[PDB]
């Protein structure tokens, strides 16, 4: 057993350490290769050569420790990582023997999740890397705020190597925080856009994971954004301690010991002693640990871990708080905001424009032609009054021809824009039907057809029509009182009179 | 009625103007829709005739985006204006307002 | 340019290079080539040395044993070289897993989301329920079960999922605490064994039940139902990867024009070239290098403990045999007879576009095609059934119209009820002394007797 | 203990069976409906403001200040001001 990482000087001393708390621990250690394949070649090398009961710990720079979880794996051994990040060793399909001793960015988004319920800050953007640790990380936040009756108000993939597109499109919507994810170069190229265009201003707050932090006080660092970081850091030493602690404790533990596999220079056959030692790894509870109660999460993660909540000040990060596993420390100090506001803003924005779909029928949306200069005929009622029409298009595949709107729907709207204020464009359903929730063709997941896709899919924001109160709808989409109560009723043609 | 959908669906229409003008000129037998459109219907187009005893007796509403802050505000805006006499005063001037 | 054939086989590996280059050159110009040695660090070496030695364009590894170890290096290796590598005939190509940045391996396996749709095509054609869905906390019972929570909305009957922790006693009853008929599962070899023994000691492995075991793979029960590609020919299969990969190769020069390696082999992303067809099968690839609408076969269990083949799969199609089916539930099993009365039992053609019987109705099978039974007699049998408890069939039939002593013989319902073939009759049916006394009856509910009917009036 | 019954119980114990919650038929003295008599509340709806009952049912007409006030759900059986006369 060795980590790959002066660092063969901590191993011995570590190895006499946990020999001091049949044989207790031999260290067996290598240096890292320039070739991955050198690398596997040196791993199975001194794998034939010693008995090796599977630590390694992640180099300064991308590195990857994929071989020696690999061979591991093809020999069945436990192996256990030190400081490796990316959340897709945490998967078990190609790493069914792989645990690791640091949390990966999923359960930052855990603690991004805490920390907007604690803010009350209920809207959320998120802008996230299309790689797979990115959509690991986007998941967890869903499922995570999916018990919570609120959902992701719109989820931006930024694929790898400007997204001022996408910054547009956040900045347009309603909600103001938003989340970001991506690597440190993506970080710092998304940054810069932002930096350019007026999203950077008070009421656009936001926090990153840590390497995006790092790299983005390395380059640009927008001040006054928060920031996530491992309340250790890298602290190598620390889970070297914890991690030959935990490696002593599941030894005596076996101590069944059937046999450790040793010259398998040939030998094709798993060892059983290996999935036995990670059972009971998984069910193993290390106690008073250096890093404090250290146990093993069902996948191979940590368990109440602690995380340093730091803020941007002009290239210098200051604490605000402290994450713990469950919960956040509320506040150490003062924070800051990128606008220099001195509180929590609101997340959200109330829009003063809204966009309202209506349906064309008969008594309450009446739909006409516009006049020759695109305007309205100024007619009056019997009663010598207005009739307040509006402007609005949709009508005809066809072009859309705007056309003059009035009825009691029209009404009502203009009455409700007097009472709170508004800024209204009306738009008719291209469909021109009522819009129920139909199954898709070729696929068994359903979708709200109709004029309803204009309100589910965000193309509208109000729907005003004579619509009906049913049970789907209800579900999807929320309502209000109702404005005019009727049945539904038999049309039948019919003639009174006898000659 | 799911037997009786079956059946219906083979001649639904797509819009309530095309329905009634066809039920004016008998090219269907028997119409099913909302009660405030079919009586506006009836007391301007006095050729057919409304019956039947009302079997979905839920109001309307003005539907918006789930959790959407102004739920509340419209919600309460329009109960207010309905208790007072902007509702009726706002239906009588554009329904109900011809007999024949 | 070449094609370098590597084979992890001891004893048969060496007729099959000994048979190799025939076979290659029968199944583009570029030659072929072959080596064996048969271990990480054997297999490392192996191929690095072959590589380095001999300038190839694809690889192609073919093996049937251990197959959920050699995967995960042999894709390591491909990504750190960037060359296309295909497992072929089990082995590597077994194990299907999300793949990495440069990474081509390519592999000609099932994943586990095809697996599961082809048994969900042939259940709604069996079962209606998925009774039972249970797990053994593999590594893939997560997605197992998110594919099996995305596959039963819409349209399936489903009554539980569990996860068994493999005493054999706690597990057999937590396993039993369950009831279904039909039960899937998600297991490997190691836990799929003392999975059945504990079965076969809880009861459930008698022919009443049906075990549809759909975990990576391949004292026991009867009835065992999987799913696999094709094979048990290793020629076949090696002349099918070589054609890929040949046809790869061709589409590549064709685009641009260039040796296909990359250096790679002392240093100091291509899945996306697969529109393949070969051998009356498609041969197309996604992103993560899987077969895409593949050929896919279902095999069951035979009291010879043989593999059988009961229906394939392809064009996604389904092709079966003896596909009339009936639930034996074994009591709770009653076979109605009735006939066609208009006012009171409706027949009408299963509806086309959905290919089944329309809601508020019934099955009823003639005496092979289905028809739609609905109305009075229907209505009070289902509301019978589902205040008694019992398997119904709609058994119609054709002898006769209502019962005739006809030759001493009766015929008709009654006829079918008298001699056991039907258990029991509903419908339109009077009772009359002889009927009453040749065959019991109940309760009468409906009275009727004999009217005159007359013209206008 | 008395016995309640009629639309309102019913329609409340039909909502518990598909729901499942246990109800209690606290009935109320002080007041009938409501009223802001001296900005203070009283009625079942002053009973559900101060938090002493979880939630009314029965006879109780949606008003502005009372939906403002307290929230309420879709409204079922449509109701207003009426006028009744003598024989006719
Ligand atoms: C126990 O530790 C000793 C000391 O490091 C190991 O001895 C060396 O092992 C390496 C690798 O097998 C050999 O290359 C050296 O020649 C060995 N040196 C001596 C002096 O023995 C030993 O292999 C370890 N044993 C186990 C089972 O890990
Ligand atoms: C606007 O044009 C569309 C497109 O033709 C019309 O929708 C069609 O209506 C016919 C008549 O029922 C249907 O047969 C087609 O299937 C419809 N097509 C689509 C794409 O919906 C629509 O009715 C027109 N509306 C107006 C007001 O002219
Ligand atoms: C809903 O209506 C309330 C009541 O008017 C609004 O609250 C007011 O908001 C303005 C602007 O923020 C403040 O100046 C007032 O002091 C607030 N009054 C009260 C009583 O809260 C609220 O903003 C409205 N919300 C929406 C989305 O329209
Ligand atoms: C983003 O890049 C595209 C393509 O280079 C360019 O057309 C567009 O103008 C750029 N937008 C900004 C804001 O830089
Ligand atoms: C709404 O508009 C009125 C009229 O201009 C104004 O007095 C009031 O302050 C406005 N309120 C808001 C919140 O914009
Ligand atoms: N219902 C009759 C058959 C037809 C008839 O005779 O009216 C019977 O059960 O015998
Ligand atoms: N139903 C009335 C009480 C009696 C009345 O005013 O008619 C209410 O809920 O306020």
């Amino acid at each position: 057993i060795g980590a790959v990482l002066k660092h063969e000087q901590m191993f011995r001393e570590a190895v006499n350490q946990a020999n001091k708390r049949k044989i207790q621990l031999n260290a067996t250690s290598v240096t890292h290769k320039p070739n991955a394949i050198q690398m596997a070649l040196s791993v199975c090398e001194d794998l034939i050569s010693s008995q090796v009961y599977i630590l390694v710990s992640h180099p300064p720079t991308h590195f990857t420790p994929t071989p020696v979880s690999y061979t591991a794996g093809f020999y069945r051994i436990p192996v256990l990582g030190l400081t490796t990040r990316m959340s897709i060793y945490s998967d078990k399909s190609i790493h069914l023997s792989f645990l690791r001793t640091v949390p990966p960015y999923s359960h930052q988004s855990s603690v991004w999740f805490e920390m907007m319920r604690v803010y009350s800050w209920n809207h959320i953007i998120l802008l996230v890397s299309d790689d797979h640790e990115g959509r690991a990380a986007q998941k967890r936040l869903e499922t995570l705020l999916e018990e919570r009756e609120s959902k992701a108000e719109k989820v931006l993939q930024f694929d790898p190597g400007n997204v001022t597109a996408l910054l547009m499109e956040a900045k347009e919507l309603e909600a103001r925080v938003i989340i970001l994810s991506a690597s440190e170069d993506d970080a710092a190229t998304v940054y810069r856009a932002a930096a350019m265009l007026n999203m950077t201003g008070s009421g656009y707050v936001w926090l990153v994971g840590e390497r995006e932090i790092s790299g983005n006080a390395l380059r640009y660092a927008p001040d006054g954004i928060l920031g996530l970081q491992l309340i250790n850091g890298k602290n190598e030493s620390a889970h070297i301690s914890d991690a030959v602690g935990v490696v002593a404790q599941a030894v005596h533990e076996l101590l069944n010991i059937t046999d450790p596999p040793r010259g398998c220079v040939g030998n094709t056959n798993i060892w059983k002693t290996g999935p036995l030692f990670k059972r009971v790894l998984m069910s193993s509870k290390y106690a008073d640990g250096v890093t404090g109660r250290v146990e093993f999460n069902e996948d191979g993660d940590r368990k109440f871990a602690n995380y340093s909540i730091m803020n941007l000040q002009n290239r210098k990060l200051v604490q605000v708080g402290i994450y713990n596993g469950t919960h956040v420390i509320p506040n150490d100090r003062k924070i800051i905001w990128p606008g220099g506001e001195t509180e929590k803003p609101r997340g959200y924005q109330m829009s003063t424009r809204l966009k309202i779909v209506t349906i064309h029928q008969e008594p309450f949306v009446y739909v006409k032609p516009t006049l020759s200069d695109g305007t309205c005929k100024e007619e009056f009622t019997v009663n010598g009054d207005p009739v307040k029409k509006v402007i609005c298009t949709g009508p005809n595949p066809r072009h859309t021809v705007p056309q003059c709107c009035y009825g009691f729907c029209i009404d009502l709207l203009i009455k409700l824009a007097r009472t709170m204020n508004f800024t209204y464009e009306v738009h008719l359903v291209a469909d021109g039907k009522f819009g129920t929730q139909e199954r898709v063709n070729n696929s068994n997941k359903k979708e709200w057809n109709g004029m309803m896709g204009e309100l589910l899919s965000g193309q509208a924001d109000m729907i005003v029509a004579p619509l009906t109160i049913n049970n789907e709808r209800a579900q999807y989409i929320e309502f209000s009182k109702p404005f005019k109560y009727q049945g539904l009723t038999i049309l039948v043609k019919k003639e009174i009179p006898r000659s | 009625l799911s037997t009786m959908y079956r059946h219906m669906e083979k001649h639904n229409y797509e819009s309530a103007a095309e329905a009634i003008q066809a039920v004016r000129d008998n090219k269907l037998h028997a119409f099913i829709w909302d009660s405030a459109v079919l009586e506006f219907e009836a007391s301007q187009k006095c050729d057919l005739v409304t019956t039947g005893e009302l079997f979905f007796r839920s109001g309307f509403g003005i539907g918006m985006r789930k959790d959407s802050p102004w739920k509340q505000n419209v919600s309460l805006s329009i109960l207010k204006s309905h208790e007072n006499g902007f509702m009726e005063d706002l239906d009588k001037t554009w329904v109900r307002y011809q007999e024949c | 340019l070449n094609v370098a054939l590597v084979f992890s086989g001891p004893a048969y590996a060496a007729e099959a290079a000994r048979l190799g280059p025939a076979v290659a050159a029968a199944v583009d110009v570029r030659p072929v080539a072959l080596v064996l040695n048969g271990d990480p660090r054997s297999l490392v070496l192996q191929l690095c040395d072959l590589l380095s030695g001999l300038r190839v364009h694809g690889v192609v590894f073919e093996d049937d044993s251990r197959a959920p170890a050699v995967a995960p290096i042999l894709d390591f290796l491909s990504a750190q070289t960037s060359l296309p590598i295909v497992a072929v005939h089990g082995g590597a190509a077994l194990v299907l897993t999300p793949k990495e940045k440069g990474s081509t391996f390519l592999q000609l396996g099932s994943s586990t989301e095809q697996q599961l749709q082809v048994i969900f095509e042939v259940l709604e054609e069996y079962d209606w329920t998925s009774f039972v869905a249970v797990t053994t906390r593999a590594p893939g019972h997560r997605a197992f079960l998110s594919y099996i929570e995305v596959l039963t909305d819409g349209s399936v009957g489903w009554e539980h999922r569990g996860a068994l922790t493999l005493g054999e006693a706690v597990l057999s009853a937590q396993l039993r605490s369950v009831s279904a008929q039909i039960r899937l599962l998600f297991c490997a070899r190691e836990e799929a064994e003392p999975v059945f023994r504990a079965a076969e000691e809880a009861g459930l492995t008698g022919s009443g039940y049906v075990w549809f075991m759909v975990g990576p793979q391949l004292p026991l029960p009867a009835g065992l139902f999987a799913v696999r590609s094709a094979g048990w020919d290793l020629a076949r299969r090696v002349a099918a990867g070589v054609a890929v990969v040949a046809r790869g190769a061709q589409a590549l020069l064709r685009d641009y024009g260039f040796l296909p390696e990359l250096g790679h082999d002392c240093r100091a992303s291509l899945h996306r070239y697969f529109n393949i067809t070969w051998d009356n099968r498609d041969y197309s690839f996604n992103e993560d290098g899987f077969l895409v609408n593949p050929s896919l076969v279902v095999i069951s269990l035979t009291r010879d403990r043989t593999w059988e083949v009961v229906g394939s799969w392809e064009q996604q199609t389904l092709r079966l045999k003896y596909p009339l089916w009936s639930r034996y539930g074994r009591t709770q099993h009653l076979t109605v007879a009735t006939l066609e009365e208009r006012p009171f039992v409706i027949v009408e053609p299963a509806d086309p576009i959905s290919g089944t019987c329309i809601r508020d109705s019934v099955p009823c099978r003639s005496q092979p095609e289905k028809r739609c039974c609905k109305g009075f007699c229907i209505d009070i049998l289902k509301r019978l059934a589902h205040t008694i408890g019992f398997s119904y069939d709609l058994y119609l039939v054709t002898n006769g119209k209502h019962g005739k002593k006809i030759d001493g013989v009766w015929n008709g319902m009654i006829g079918e009820v008298f001699y056991q073939r039907a258990d029991m009759a509903i419908g339109s049916l009077t009772i009359n002394e002889e009927r009453s006394e040749i065959v019991d009856f109940s309760v009468p509910f409906v009275e009727t007797g004999i009217s005159v009917m007359v013209a206008r009036s």
